[PDB]
């Protein structure tokens, strides 16, 4: 016999300070924060792409529908939605012939396709934003099913040498734009999105409007005075080494006023293999820019940082984490794993466990199921039994269940779809995804720190 | 005082539009009169449909639309709808609201043949500017707008 | 097939014309569909008339007066008429009859 | 007294010219009324313009072009308004406004 606490679900706040759970019923009724007056298009790619890219804005004009509207929220429609313009008439298309493609596409390398590919794209781009009269503010990038297939590498490499010009961009596939057409030989569309197309035309909405500068929601309930850091290590295969680890952070604090999400970045590197632990040295720094960061824009010093991970410390950094802090600032460290298979599952053999469920092992340990059963929308986040985050308090000390109430906060704010909720904080997965760009080209000096270039 | 805007919908095929644009309404400072709202249900509604058009709605929006153009009980709502128009002699108390794509100009209902529509064919959002200009230019009583009603409301049912 | 011929009109003050050009039109063999000779009643009209418009009319005849003039049922069937018009691509298809001498062109 | 002066274009083709004129004719003080603006969201519309043209049209600035040669609408109030002209004798009560080099005089 053993216990389950129940944490409730927190609450998104949308446009004139109006609570909600869900994102999509949220943006659908309220609004976002902050109204951008529209969306500037630029297009890359051959004519077909052109075209493609025409017709789905054009059809995400009017209103989209699933074939449940309450597992998936219909999209009122771009400018129901948003308040804002995104349409076809603002394209500024740069034509990018099939033969250019190919004259690069077909040597025998693997890398050096994937290099020349890469390279008139951005050159296309760059050009086009240095010397051309019109102001972009998203950057499309169509790309036929002939590259990406045949290049993994394109994406990262495309991101990260965009970044001394800090260009946001959009990459596309024309298979996800224009499914109903890219069926395969035997007339099967292998992408169907007849019955989730409404939700899809929500995550693009919503990335291509996060772009562009606008923010679509933010966090209601979160205390002052914390910040939070989500540390990833990632492997540079490309370096003089097989592997050399870099580590990779993301920051959130609250504001002065409200919801500031940027990250402190610039790759901390251990070369032997295997050490996933930052050196003295690296710890100090990487603690000494985030404390910067947080106090020349609120002012104070935080009163507690909250160093997310997916390893543990050692005694060694956080030594020297400790000294270049001063003596009010608590400081906390988790470590949040996925190593556990307690698959909990449900007497009644129908759904699967309520999310929100967490077995506190003791004061220093539980577990949480972020992915579970959310009864708003009728279904689970997953298919199978999902598998809980198994988070212990590694270093410091502090509420479990504060802590466990502030990792199902940072579930919410992913901007780069339209969910009810991650499966995992969004401090980890935004510092994996811009650690993993930043590594694409080791030749980069102070990146932009804004996750629209990633 | 008529201060109620009243819509009528084909049910259920009409709900994600009549739930959107219901709240939209509320959240805007206007006292809408649906069916779906008050889906708690248990209690006869004809009389209380019929007493709601005559007494207090003000203004009669009608989703048109391929479900609602002959649906039995949008028509009798039209026909009660032109009865209680004639009484107060107001030629812009009938608002059709196009919606269905594929229902064409040249097969609308007789009861609204003649009457200016208001367009969702393309844009939800142009068709709720058209509204609410029109709404603003006939007078239709109204308070300072709040998104807590909305919020209340849609949490409520 | 269409083989009706729907006679429009304002009652009850165009009944004597009416009366006398629908008994005449049935006595040549002409299939007519009018108001005053279903005066049996009992079910409502107005889905009935729209759909016998749109369905049976073959010829449309209107009969034009200082009454039929502005009278809000006669252009409902005028509107459901001129749409029908449209549809079947015939242009002979409203023929109005002009009747009171005090409606002026 | 009439004091409105009636567009009638060819729709949605004409809009673009026909708010521009409006917009300046209304800037200049001179009262105007097209299905752009001045038309209410339900009125029984046709029976609307025809007042409008019946009772207050003092001009009728007609936009000829290409697509509002046989267009329908513009017919009608063509007719009406060349009734009212014969009413009131006075000739220039019609005004064509000529825009597409494509439509031959």
């Amino acid at each position: 016999m053993k216990e389950l606490i129940y944490i409730e679900e927190p609450k998104i706040l949308f446009a004139h300070g109006q609570k909600c759970t869900d994102a999509r019923d949220g943006l659908a009724l309220f609004g976002p924060l902050n109204n951008l007056y529209g969306i500037k298009s630029g297009v890359i790619g051959t004519k077909q792409g052109l075209k493609i890219f025409r017709d789905y804005l054009d059809h995400i004009q009017k209103p989209i529908y699933n074939s449940n509207s309450i597992t998936r929220p219909m999209f009122p429609g771009f400018e129901a939605v948003f308040d804002c313009k995104w349409e076809s008439t603002g394209i500024t298309f740069k034509e990018v012939t099939n033969e250019d493609i190919g004259k690069f596409l077909y040597n025998s390398s693997t890398h050096k396709r994937t290099y020349d590919l890469v390279s008139l794209f951005i050159d296309k781009i760059i050009s086009a934003n240095k010397n051309e009269d019109e102001n972009v503010d998203v950057w499309f990038v169509i790309v036929p099913d002939e590259i990406y297939k045949y290049c993994r590498q394109f994406h990262d490499q495309f991101k990260a040498r965009l970044l001394k010009h800090t260009i946001p961009t959009q990459i596309f596939r024309e298979s996800t734009l224009a499914w109903r057409d890219f069926k395969n030989a035997f007339g099967l569309p292998i992408r169907d999105f007849s019955k989730i197309e409404g939700h899809l035309a929500w995550t693009i909405s919503t990335a291509a409007f996060y772009k562009a500068g606008g923010k679509p929601w933010k966090l209601s309930d979160v205390r002052n005075g914390v910040c939070y850091l989500g540390l990833v290590y990632k492997k540079v295969e490309k370096s003089k080494n097989p592997r050399n680890a870099c580590c990779a952070a993301q920051m959130f604090l609250d504001n002065g006023d409200g919801t500031v999400f940027k990250g402190e970045v610039g790759p901390w590197y251990n070369p032997k293999n295997g050490q996933y632990h930052l050196e003295p040295k690296e710890a100090k720094a990487l603690l000494s820019q985030s404390l910067q960061s947080y106090k020349e824009q609120i002012g104070e010093y935080p009163k507690e940082v909250f160093i997310h991970a997916k390893t543990r410390f050692n005694h060694q950094e956080w030594d020297a984490f400790l000294e270049v802090t001063p003596k009010e600032t608590n400081l906390v460290g988790v470590t949040i794993s996925k190593t556990k298979p307690l698959k909990l599952y449900k007497t009644e053999g129908d759904y699967t466990i309520l999310r929100g469920n967490a077995y506190v092992v003791n004061e220093r340990s539980a577990f949480l199921w972020t992915v579970g059963y959310v009864p708003k929308i009728q279904t689970a986040l997953s298919m199978e039994v999902p598998n809980p985050l198994f988070i212990e308090i590694n270093k410091g000390e502090a509420d479990i269940k504060q802590v466990l109430k502030d990792i199902l906060s940072l579930t919410k704010l992913n901007y780069n779809a339209c969910i009810f909720a991650d499966g995992e904080p969004v401090t980890l997965r935004f510092a994996d995804k811009i650690g993993e760009i930043l590594t694409a080209s080791t030749d980069i000096k102070t990146p932009p720190l804004a996750f629209k270039y990633y | 005082m008529r201060n109620k805007i009243f819509i009528s919908h084909a049910t259920p095929d009409d709900n994600d539009f009549t739930r959107w644009l219901a709240l939209k309404l509320i959240g805007l400072g206007y006292e809408v009169w649906c069916d779906i709202l008050f889906l708690d249900k248990g209690v006869d509604f004809w009389s209380n449909i019929e007493k709601v058009i005559r007494e207090d709605t003000c203004k009669f929006l009608l989703v048109s639309s391929s479900y609602s153009n002959q649906r039995e009980g949008v028509l009798k709502e039209l026909a009660v709808a032109a009865k209680v128009k004639k009484q107060l002699k107001d030629d812009k108390f009938i608002i059709p609201l196009a919606i269905d794509e594929q229902l064409s100009y040249d097969d609308i209902n007789i009861d609204i043949v003649r009457l200016n529509a208001i367009d969702f064919k393309m844009s939800w959002a142009r068709g709720l500017k058209d509204i609410l200009e029109a709404f603003e230019k006939q007078k239709v009583p109204k308070e300072v707008a709040d998104a807590s009603k909305s919020n209340l409301l849609y949490q409520q049912i």
